[PDB]
């Protein structure tokens, strides 16, 4: 403490700081602190996810576009054609060979 | 903003322009005006304004105890006892397949795969795995013998049987001291009990010939359940003990209610009664105590489930016809595998 | 720290007790390395702001940084003559009055690291427990080679279930609904007027992220929570067992021992849950939950 | 000031090549035995209460009073890599993968597994080092079997040598010379010696004695010993050495066997620098760069690292059970809203029920990759089952895309096949 | 790179080293490479030219002299894709 | 390092180059306009520290106009930003004939060129930084030109590797080569004196010595030959001791 | 570019190193001791930043690097993404 | 510093300086114990490999 | 043939997919449920590379008259065109190959592959007979994976951090924001590896990242980061005159007690910090000219 | 930076290095790894610092060895290290230089 306070610019002696003056109040206003819980500092919306914008630490190494696009549409395609192959709106989990 | 991607957009063009046009002509380098380290003062990306570095946050969500009460009863349920990850049943103890090229010959779980399409599949379409194609007479060679495939194989499946997890005592299974399964005591056990319910084993006794489908098409009226998933559930719980679904367990304490009573008897007031409530869906036994069918076992492994009840072979497991069946079984008597 | 140690210790044990899924140490260790990075963005601005102890009736007034740095000692001229000695333990009582205010406040944060740090294992957990395909058994079950027996004391326990036996509800079917009323909000009476009011520009703006303009930090559109589907979804041991079988026998082997020793953690802190309420004692009296085995 | 230039050091020998460790010995290289938990420590459960000791007091780990949670620091787990190398690593994982087998790593690294018969039982599947052969000087004895019988037995010495750290010396007697040699040889694999390189020399004078040849080694500025004495420090790889024997060639006794003898007896007395400062139980200078992440981590846990959660031990006990676990009938369904209509197609350990759901194509799949079990008699008959009658069309068991029938070599009634298949799809 | 090498130790040295670079020195350097004919060479100097602290300064500038000298260069000289004025044919090439 | 209407305000701790005396300055101004760094008077003296180095306080003191003041050095000052440390030779004008005390406690004091030249504060210089404005005139800045006007006539085309020809830079590095995380750490052998001055390359089999050696490990490939066939290259197992052999590599 | 359609008959061996040595029954030396005991002067690898007017080093590293990259076909049917 | 409560960093300390940057490929440059023909390095000619 | 086989990508075609296939694939990839086949996991761009790897391994050489795409001298002309057309960062490029595909090569090349070493370019060995032969016995000798080179850098240590998920700069726009307020302290919690080998992946991470901006990297991070080993190797080589690095065999020898460190580490403990950027800085090493220029002697500017 | 060291391949001349004259060619000196060598002023080029110094405060082993002794007492044919020197023909064959 005998360095922190050296380091710290030793003691300056300022006269009557917690004396009280007659009416009750301190002469020498004191010291007043600024100090709260930080309300921004999740560091979660920081260091975020690059292209999507789910900001958390979890690694999803994901899927370009258009790898993604063309990929799920001719998904669906060949979902419509392989499940619901007479197109009556019907899924029919036996389409033929050629389905 | 517009100011980074310019200042960004400068220093990539006076580090490389010729990567800035659309034919790129030679990039050898050239000296710096500054000194042989100019990268002291072109290295690195600009930098941003720290005070807007810093304080540019926009406000963040006080997440409250609310949602903290909620995460931290999550994990408080996660963190219990899965059921067999102590003890693991030969299915997990031996589904290991490794990519590498000296493991596929002998083929890993080869007796035990066997053992399941003997036991849970028809004889008609299924497969078989032989000792014969398989190196070392099919099982491990002993320990002297081969200079090392037979060490690492039987390694690989230490390492991959190990059960891990704390028991019914109190002990990681290779705790120093506190010794599990002394003397095969609790395959023993569960031997000298088997996984057998009261409940379905009733519906046996009720129905010991029908055919599954003429009970349900029986049980199902016109409009009142679905075969389809009356069926469904039906077998699920039937083989692959489960605990049986609401309806199914309803239609049952309507059909059985005959030996439903004949259990039901002799009861005095303290005792447990098979009692096919379910007041709430949890299908857990241990949440009925075992009464909402007669259940023993909290849960059941399917598979050693699946393994008794087909030795228990009332069913007919055998389309055969039966005079040769029978004949067969009996001439070529009790050691027919 | 050893709190997030010990969470996603028990974690990563459970993602590999609970479903056969090991989590990539990378992934192990950016959740660590987010909650540092959460400490240290705590701390940054922390070591802006001060904190004011002062000793009897405040004649010392020590001004500090909340971490404990000891900035400015303004001092009364009553106590230049204590001695060595006394004026060392007043300033030392001021600076530890000073320090139990920052740390107060350090403690109301590390709270809210323990927050957005769960709101960050959330999807993972809601990931492993959530599903259709996640359940338990009674901690007393004497879990035999083929199934689980049964308990014998305290009858009829109360099974929960977390999950909907209905179709599937998810979180993010949730917040595109929450969206929704949002956007039927904005449009109903009550909805256009309060967001032309304070009420709604200042909601718009602490929670408009498909507003922010080009360049803000933060979120800079609308995300739906995340979807880790642990029971449906391989996780690593599929990358490990291709390359190399070796690093999956320890990474399984790890996370196994993992999930062991957070067992052994649960079963150390009912040892003295109960030598504190009255259900053991303190050294071996029942030994046949041992020695019958 | 030194004027020792460590630039020029050494003394060259030729084509002769001797290994050099960059940082440290390649047995300490690597560490997965613990950073991966491969230890009888970690599974002998024992000792795993004490990371969570601090749950002695309840209220006072909820409180987190003060930060020493730890077994060993601040944290349960600090700095489990680096520091704990603080200490010798005397006894080193080395080579460790079980990739490819001790044989055939032997066999890709190394020209023993070329030559059998002369590594012993202890040694076979092991060494990685081409060792090279230097057949010191043969002899001859004569072998007495009997008064009457006399035979030649010519007796050699020769020291297998590989300079990368590891070498032997054997000594032997037998009839022939190549049955001489080979004895020798497995001699000299079973008095294989190694050596920690890392200090590339003794770092003290090794006044050793063997078999009547009082020896030296001492560290010089560069190998300075005997032709052979020096070419065997080269098979060790000793960059900085000295061997002086009998203080001088005039000194009886010598001869090729007391000079071989020798230098391995001392090479064999040398203790390593981190062999020393252990048993003296001192940190050595060399490794605590070790402790440095854990003295930057003390340095830097000041303030909001220190500071602990209040009331959060992070041991969340348990309490209830959970069951998500739906009927089959439903998970069949369940998901249907969320991913795919009919997730669930052929999980065994999801669907407790494994076939339902699927279409008859992948049941049909499933049924191509079942093979044709065998049948006794009474499954054998006259009827021809669609199997064969699919034969005899020659067209496919997978061509019937629109019958439902799945498993043609079922013994059922095409309506038999679509009930025993009804409940499913 | 003898002349690469003279002008990073006309910056350095501190004798007869000049602080900033003149344009005697940078024209003369222009020069070299457009003597011994370093396309890529003279195309980044020119360019780390545009970029250096005397050019931002004013003080030290493109002549007409080395723009045109430059330029003749990047004509004369030949392109890694481009046939650059300056190739000349051959009446055989119509073999290929 | 901030600008509150452009002009750069940076933060640096002005430091005695031994760094023993040290006095900082929370928001200074940047004017690129300036070669060098006018501090007030009063600091030769707080940061005059006697070292030995530098026997007196500094080591250039020379009393110059703008005479006013005493042009000192040299000093290291230490912008908050840049990690590489600024020295300079600062003018030291007194505080009488410029009283630097612009406002309450502020001080009128501006970081010169002779810094901006050191710091990655320079990158703000070519056009499109933060300073191209304040730049002073002349022919080779065109004051209010588009950033983009003048990356084009330079020679701006297209982006960065926009045109396929112009490789990826971001294939620049499909690997690093950190021999811990891949394949373990080289088998280093030396035949010379030490690891620095002899070579990493044994002599290859058509060594004078080598070949009789060569030849019996061919025909007696499975006795052990006595030569300096094994000092060479060429070896008989399948693992040649070529140079940077990864020696504990999981597969070889 | 700058193609010319020539021929070649004879290309040298795969500079992989491992040519075979040319055999030979005896010695022309029959010392051994003689490549045991060779010294040499020290090889000083850098002396001062290694600098020379050619770019001795990075230029012969370059042009072994390039024929043996054209006698490995540049080694790339061998693996490059297998994995 | 001055007072000796500045955490020390010594050189103790120091770990080892990695070859961060693998450096160049080290070809075989051709010696006179090289040549494939065992006439050039006779007796008369090559007394070493330099 | 270059063009067609490599470049003219859009003329090579792929195996075209059934929609069973097509379904099942996505069903077995969106979620990988349990006790799956090993036969739904080959992906399309994997096959694309291993396709375009059996083009380069079936391109042969000889007269074109021949069904061959080219002689030797047709090849090698275009090579020698080519490399000589390279420019520094084209160098760069191409020694970079080397280095990742040749010369880890090198080091596994065996006497028993010059065989199939000269089958790459189809030449043929002076002795080809007295080779096949021999060759023969020797890959004989041991599996037919023991000794095809095709397949002998197929395993990692430490499988745990690949070198695949480094070459994006992890919170690569965090550090590349204010790389002052982002020390090495910061990410070294990023992987559970030894502190050595951890800073060496920053500094890597770091160019990576430089790189791929497109900025000029700053060479003197390597030195900011290992700053206690970079003063070292100065007095080291200040003590024993040498030129390089220090290799442990030169360290000191001496013993510390078991608590020598508690001096230190006391003062550790105590000593706090104005803010967090004293507490780490790179200069926190550095305390008297000595450290000062042993640090900045490199940098003569 | 490093000293300019004495003793190196480069610095020494023959008659020491080496324990015949042997040519200083400026063009394919082999026997020292050398292709060409271009020679510009010793220190024109390289910047002023790098300048170091000459470091020559060890021994020339090559050359010159402490406490020298034949190897190999036996075959006579052997020295120190240091003498290594090729074959001296018989009568000297001295062609005509053109």
């Amino acid at each position: 403490i005998s360095d922190m306070v050296e380091d710290a610019g030793g003691l300056e002696v300022v006269p009557g700081l917690g004396e009280l003056d007659a009416k009750g109040t301190p002469v020498v206003p004191p010291l007043q602190s600024n100090a709260h819980v930080p309300q921004n500092v999740s560091f979660y919306e920081m260091a975020r996810h690059p292209w999507e914008d789910a900001a958390s630490s979890w690694r999803r190494d994901g899927f370009t576009e258009g790898s993604l696009a063309n990929y799920e549409a001719q998904y669906r395609a060949a979902e419509r054609a392989v499940y619901d192959e007479e197109g009556r709106g019907g899924h029919n989990y036996w389409p033929s060979r050629e389905a | 903003t517009k100011e980074y991607k310019d200042r960004l957009l400068s220093k990539q063009f006076f580090h490389n322009p010729q990567a800035f046009e659309v034919i790129p002509d030679r990039r050898d380098r050239a000296v710096t005006f500054g000194g042989k380290w100019e990268y002291q003062r072109t290295h690195g990306l600009p930098t941003v304004d720290r005070n807007e570095l810093e304080n540019g946050w926009s406000e963040v969500e006080a997440v409250t105890d609310a949602e903290m009460h909620v995460i931290e009863q999550a994990l408080r349920d996660i963190s219990g006892r899965r059921p067999g990850n102590f003890i693991k049943s030969p299915t997990k103890k031996n589904t290991l397949q490794l990519n590498e090229s000296w493991w596929e010959p002998l083929e890993f779980g080869w007796e035990q795969h066997n053992k399941e399409q003997k036991a849970l599949v028809d004889p008609t379409e299924q497969r078989l795995i032989d000792s014969a194609s398989l190196p070392f007479g099919g099982k491990i060679p002993p320990f002297g013998t081969t200079i090392g495939i037979g060490e690492r194989i039987r390694e690989i499946a230490e390492d991959y049987a190990k059960g891990f997890g704390l028991g019914p005592h109190g002990h990681s299974p290779s705790h120093d001291t506190c010794q599990y399964n002394t003397l095969n005591a609790e395959e023993d056990r569960v031997r000298e009990l088997g996984y057998k319910d009261a409940l379905v084993r009733l519906f046996d006794e009720k129905m010991a010939d029908k055919d599954v489908h003429q009970w349900a098409v029986e049980q199902c009226a016109d409009g009142e359940a679905d075969v389809r998933q009356l069926l469904l559930s039906l077998h699920e719980w039937r083989e692959r003990g489960r605990p049986p679904s609401l309806m199914l367990l309803q239609v049952l304490s309507k059909y059985l209610e005959q030996e439903i009573a004949a259990f039901n008897e002799g009861v005095p007031s303290s005792v447990p009664k098979l009692s096919l409530q379910t007041v709430d869906g949890t299908l857990s036994p241990s949440g009925n105590s075992g009464e909402r069918s007669g259940t023993i076992w909290a849960d059941v492994e399917p598979t050693a489930y699946a393994l008794q009840y087909a030795s228990q072979a009332n069913h007919s497991s055998l389309d055969e016809p039966f005079i040769l069946q029978l004949l067969k079984s009996a001439q070529l008597g009790g050691r027919n595998a | 720290m050893e709190v997030y140690r010990r969470i996603t210790e028990r974690v990563r044990g459970a993602l590999w007790a609970h479903h056969g899924r090991l989590m990539s140490e990378r992934q192990f260790h950016r959740i660590l390395a987010y909650v540092y990075n959460n400490k240290y963005e705590h701390q940054i601005r922390f070591d802006r702001m001060e904190v004011v102890g002062r000793a009897w009736e405040g004649r010392v007034e020590v001004v500090t940084t909340p971490a404990g740095y000891l900035k400015r000692v303004r001092v009364n001229p009553c106590l230049e003559e204590l001695s060595s000695y006394r004026q060392q333990q007043l300033i030392l009582a001021a600076y530890a009055d000073a320090c139990a205010q920052g740390r107060r406040l350090m403690e109301k944060a590390e709270i809210n690291i323990y927050k957005q740090f769960l709101k960050d294992l959330k999807p993972i957990v809601m990931g492993i427990r959530d599903n259709p395909e996640f359940y338990t058994v009674p901690e007393d079950s004497v879990e035999t080679v083929g199934g689980t027996l049964h308990m014998g004391q305290g009858p009829t326990p109360t099974t929960y279930r977390t999950i909907p036996a209905a179709k599937a509800h998810i979180p993010v079917d949730e917040i595109r609904a929450r969206q929704e009323w949002e956007k039927k909000w904005l449009n109903s009476p009550q909805g256009q007027s309060w967001a032309l009011t304070l009420r709604g520009k200042r909601y718009f703006a602490l929670h408009g992220p498909q507003y922010r303009p080009r360049g803000a930090p933060g979120a800079k559109k609308v995300t739906m929570p995340l979807d880790l589907p642990a029971p449906y979804t391989s996780m690593d041991e599929r990358r490990l067992l291709k390359k190399n079988w070796m690093a999956y026998l320890d990474n399984k082997h790890v996370a196994e021992v993992m999930w062991t020793r957070a067992k052994i953690a649960d079963r150390e802190k009912l040892q003295r849950r109960l030598q504190e309420t009255g259900q053991a004692w303190h050294r071996p009296i029942n030994k046949e939950a041992v020695s019958r085995w | 000031k030194n004027l020792n230039s460590w630039y020029a050091k050494g003394t060259m020998r030729g084509g002769v090549p001797r290994i050099y460790y960059a940082w440290m010995r390649p047995g300490s290289f690597t560490r997965r035995r613990f950073e991966k938990m491969r230890n009888p420590f970690v599974d002998l459960e024992t000792g795993t209460s004490l990371y969570f000791r601090d749950t002695r007091d309840s209220a006072e780990a909820v409180a987190h009073a003060a930060d020493s949670k730890g077994l060993k620091g601040m944290d349960n787990a600090i700095d489990l890599y680096n520091e704990y190398r603080i200490v010798p690593d005397l006894y080193p994982e080395g080579f460790q993968w079980k990739h490819k087998l001790n044989t055939e790593y032997n066999q890709w690294r190394s020209n023993t597994w070329l030559t059998p018969d002369l590594i012993p039982q202890e040694h076979r599947g092991r060494f990685l080092c081409n060792f090279q052969l230097n057949i010191v000087a043969y002899d001859m004895r004569v072998v007495k079997f009997s008064p009457k019988d006399h035979r030649q037995w010519i007796y050699c010495v020769l020291y297998v040598g590989s300079g990368k750290g590891i070498a032997g010396w054997g000594r032997a007697v037998a009839p022939s010379t190549q049955e001489a040699k080979k004895e020798a040889i497995r001699e000299a694999f079973s008095n294989i010696i190694a050596v920690d390189l890392e200090q590339e020399g003794p770092m003290y004078p090794v006044r050793v004695n063997a078999d009547g040849v009082r020896v030296l080694l001492y560290p010089a500025k560069r190998i300075v010993a005997n032709f052979r004495v020096a070419d065997i420090l080269c098979a060790f790889g000793f960059q900085h050495a000295g061997c002086r024997i009998n203080l001088k060639a005039t000194n009886n006794p010598k001869s090729p066997t007391h000079t071989v003898e020798g230098v391995f007896e001392a090479v064999k007395a040398l203790r390593s620098v981190s062999e020393i400062a252990a048993s003296r139980g001192k940190v050595p200078h060399s490794l605590i760069y070790n402790i440095y992440p854990y003295l930057e981590e003390i340095r830097r846990r000041k303030g909001m690292m220190a500071m602990h959660p209040p009331g959060k031990d992070g041991l969340l006990m348990p309490d209830r059970v959970v069951d998500n676990r739906l009927p089959d009938h439903l998970k069949k369904g369940y998901y249907d809203d969320v991913y795919w209509k009919d997730f669930f197609a052929g999980s065994r350990e999801h669907l407790n029920e494994p076939k339902m759901g699927l279409r008859g194509d992948e049941m049909r799949q499933r049924l191509e990759s079942a093979q044709s079990r065998p049948i006794s008699s009474s499954t054998g008959s006259g009827r021809r089952t669609l199997e064969d009658v699919l034969k005899r069309l020659g067209k496919t068991t997978k061509d019937l895309g629109s019958i439902p029938i799945v498993n043609p070599r079922l013994d059922i009634k095409l309506p038999t096949h679509i009930k025993r298949n009804y409940s499913l799809h | 790179r003898r002349a690469e090498a003279l002008w990073y130790r006309a910056t350095e040295d501190p004798y007869f080293g000049t602080p900033q670079h003149t344009q005697r020195q940078a024209e003369a350097l222009l020069r070299v490479y457009v003597q011994t004919k370093q396309r890529g060479k003279a195309i980044d100097f020119m360019n780390a030219l545009r970029g250096s602290k005397e050019f931002l300064l004013g003080s030290i500038c493109i002549t007409p002299e080395m723009q045109e000298s430059y330029d003749r260069l990047l004509d004369t000289t030949p392109h890694p894709h481009l046939l650059t004025n300056g190739f000349t044919l051959e009446s055989n090439a119509a073999k290929y | 390092f901030r600008m509150k209407g452009g002009e750069m305000f940076v933060e640096y701790k002005i430091m005695s180059r031994d760094h023993r005396r040290s006095i900082r300055v929370e928001d200074a101004i940047v004017d690129p306009s300036v070669a060098r760094t006018v501090v007030p008077l009063s600091w030769l003296e707080q940061l005059r520290s006697p070292s030995l180095r530098l026997h007196t306080g500094y080591h250039m003191e020379e009393a110059v106009y703008v005479p006013n003041a005493i042009l000192a050095g040299p000093v290291v000052l230490s912008i908050t930003g840049q990690s590489v440390p600024v020295v300079l030779n600062p003018y030291f004008v007194p505080d009488d004939t410029w009283g630097i005390r612009r406002n309450r406690d502020e001080w009128d004091l501006r970081l010169g060129m002779d810094a901006i030249e050191q710091c990655t504060l320079f990158s703000e210089l070519r056009p499109g930084g933060l300073l191209y404005n304040k730049l002073p005139s002349s022919q080779n800045v065109t004051r209010h030109e588009p950033v983009r006007a003048t990356l084009q006539r330079y020679g701006m085309k297209c982006g960065l590797a926009e045109s396929p020809l112009v490789p990826r830079p971001w294939t620049r590095m499909r690997y690093m080569f950190i021999d811990e995380l891949q394949r373990g750490p080289k088998l280093t052998e030396f035949v010379g004196h030490n690891p620095r001055n002899g070579t990493q390359w044994r002599f290859s089999q058509h060594s004078k010595y080598f070949r009789i050696g060569v030849w019996r490990e061919t025909i007696r490939r499975n006795d052990m030959n006595e030569g300096l066939h094994g000092h060479s290259s060429w070896q008989k197992s399948p693992q040649q001791a070529v140079p940077e052999v990864r020696l504990m590599a999981p597969y070889p | 570019m700058k193609y010319a359609d020539l021929e070649l008959t004879t290309r040298g061996e795969f500079p992989h190193g491992m040519k075979e040595p040319g055999f030979v029954k005896k010695l022309d030396q029959n010392i051994p001791w003689y490549f045991s005991t060779y010294r040499s002067m020290y090889h000083w690898p850098i002396t001062g930043d290694n600098w020379s007017d050619l770019n001795e080093a990075e230029k012969h590293h370059d042009l072994h690097m390039f024929y043996t990259l054209a006698w490995w076909k540049l080694g790339e049917g061998i693996f490059d993404a297998n994995d | 510093y001055a007072r000796g409560q500045h955490p020390s960093y010594d050189m103790v300390y120091a770990g080892p300086m990695p070859e961060i940057f693998p450096n160049r490929y080290d070809f075989r440059k051709p010696t006179r114990w090289d040549f494939h023909d065992i006439e050039k390095q006779g007796k008369y000619k090559t007394s070493g490999p330099y | 043939w270059y063009l067609q086989n490599i470049l003219s990508v859009e003329l090579l075609k792929l195996p075209s997919r059934t929609n069973a296939e097509k379904v099942a694939i996505y069903r077995n990839q969106k979620h990988s449920l349990s006790s799956k086949k090993k036969g739904e996991a080959a992906q399309d761009d994997e096959i694309l590379a291993n396709i375009i790897k059996e083009r380069w391994r079936t391109l042969e050489f000889g007269d074109r008259d021949a069904g061959y795409p080219c002689t030797f001298s047709d090849y090698i002309q275009f090579l020698n065109e080519w490399f000589k057309s390279l420019d520094e960062e084209g160098m760069q490029r191409l020694r970079e190959h080397f280095d990742r595909r040749i010369r880890p090569l090198l080091a596994v090349m065996s006497p028993v592959d010059i065989l199939w070493l000269e089958a790459l370019t189809q030449n043929s060995p002076h002795n080809k007979e007295q080779l096949q032969r021999r060759i023969a016995f020797q890959t004989s000798l041991g599996t037919p994976e023991f000794f095809d080179m095709s397949k002998r850098l197929r395993y990692e240590i430490n499988e745990d951090y690949k070198v695949r998920d480094e070459l994006g700069p992890e919170l690569f726009a965090l550090w590349s924001k204010a790389p002052e307020r982002w020390p090495p302290e910061r990410l070294s919690k990023m992987y559970g590896l030894d502190f050595t080998l951890v800073r060496k992946i920053l500094v890597w991470h770091h160019f990576k990242a430089c790189y791929d901006a497109c900025v000029e990297p700053d060479w003197t991070l390597p030195k900011r980061l290992f700053a206690l080993e970079w003063i070292r190797d100065v007095r080291a080589r200040k003590h024993g005159l040498f030129y390089g690095k220090m290799r442990f065999a030169e360290q000191k020898i001496t013993f510390y007690s078991d608590r020598f460190l508690f001096r230190d580490l006391v003062n550790r403990r105590e000593a706090s910090y104005a803010n967090v950027w004293e507490m780490d800085d790179p200069y926190r090493f550095l305390q008297t000219e000595q450290d000062y220029e042993d640090y900045w002697g490199d940098n003569y500017d | 930076w490093a000293p300019n060291m004495e003793w190196g391949i480069e610095n020494t001349p023959s008659q020491e290095q080496y324990q015949e004259h042997v040519p200083d060619t400026p063009d394919a000196d082999f026997r020292k790894q050398r292709r060409i060598q271009s020679r510009p002023v010793k220190w024109f080029y390289e910047s002023h610092y790098t300048r170091t110094g000459n470091f020559a405060g060890f021994q020339p082993l090559r050359f010159m060895q402490r406490r020298t002794e034949r190897e190999v007492r036996w075959p006579d044919v052997i020295n120190a290290a240091v003498q290594i020197q090729k074959r001296k023909p018989d009568a000297y064959i001295f062609k005509a230089i053109p």
